């Protein structure tokens, strides 16, 4: 069963009692991460396993 | 079977020409991340190749 999903990558620390459902592709390093992929761009959800 | 161990110490082991050149393929810190890696301190690190 992966239905479940998890986040991954954040620009920074939630606040308490918020909720985070930005699907937006990640970016770990300096170079931009232009349209849905680039270098080094990962996908925030991952699946449970 | 013969990997050899490189102890390097007493440096910076800085990551920016590391990560930032795109001649590297795939490169995955299981442990640590590369943006709290400048950030951090470490005693003594082999390199196997
Ligand atoms: C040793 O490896 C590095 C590759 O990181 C070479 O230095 C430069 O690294 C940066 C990464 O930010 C690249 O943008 C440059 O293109 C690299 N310079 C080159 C390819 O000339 C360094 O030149 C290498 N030294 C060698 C092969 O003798």
């Amino acid at each position: 069963n992966y239905n479940y999903l998890y986040r991954l990558f954040r620009k920074s620390n939630l606040k308490p009692f918020e909720r985070d459902i930005s699907t937006e592709i990640y970016q770990a390093g300096s170079t931009p991460c232009n349209g849905v992929e680039g270098f080094n761009c990962y996908f925030p959800l991952q699946s449970y396993g | 079977y013969a990997w050899n161990r490189k102890r390097i110490s007493n440096c910076v082991a800085d990551y920016s020409v590391l990560y930032n050149s795109a001649s590297f393929s795939t490169f995955k810190c299981y442990g640590v991340s590369p943006t709290k890696l400048n950030d951090l301190c470490f005693t003594n690190v082999y390199a196997d190749s």
